[PDB]
């Protein structure tokens, strides 16, 4: 999807 | 008090592309802006110089800030490894917004992203602390090397950075 994460990047 | 302006010089596989300068809203989020400012001068002995934008998705954002592992999993703040979400007064209103990447509530480190579009779905979850003041055309040029899955086709680095004002 469109997220901005550190560690587990999700869809 | 005047809000600090910080700059990054971007290179694409070692070739300089241009300078992007940012205004940081220390008058609304002093602690998050200070973290980004000290990491851009390198004054604590570590920081953004020489690190890369590891994940760029055209139409969404450019993400970087991992100066420890370099692969998108690390980085840290000037306050210890992670710090709190200072406030969510500002939103992700359009291109140019500077905001913190995280891994859920109160996990701010050094990673950050520059929005190339309004991303209202991140409001209240990622702390907005700055904007592109000059050099939005350099950010637009950076998107050309990203992809829908975020991998870049060239190594985009912060060749130099520091504080202007």
């Amino acid at each position: 999807x469109l997220l901005v994460t550190v560690a587990l990047v999700l869809a | 008090m005047v809000n600090p302006t910080v700059f990054f010089d971007i290179a694409v596989d070692g070739e300089p592309l241009g300078r992007v300068s940012f205004e940081l809203f220390a008058d609304k989020v002093p602690k998050t802006a200070e973290n980004f400012r000290a990491l851009s001068t390198g004054e604590k002995g570590f920081g953004y110089k020489g690190s890369c934008f590891h994940r760029i998705i055209p139409g969404f954002m450019c993400q970087g800030g991992d100066f420890t592992r370099h692969n998108g999993t690390g980085g840290k703040s000037i306050y210890g490894e992670k710090f709190e979400d200072e406030n969510f007064i500002l939103k992700h209103t359009g291109p140019g917004i500077l905001s913190m990447a995280n891994a859920g509530p109160n996990t701010n480190g050094s990673q950050f992203f520059i929005c190339t579009a309004k991303t209202e779905w991140l409001d209240g979850k990622h702390v907005v602390f700055g904007k592109v003041k000059e050099g939005m055309n350099i950010v637009e040029a950076m998107e050309r090397f990203g992809s829908r899955n975020g991998k870049t086709s060239k190594k985009i680095t912060i060749a130099d950075c520091g504080q202007l004002e």
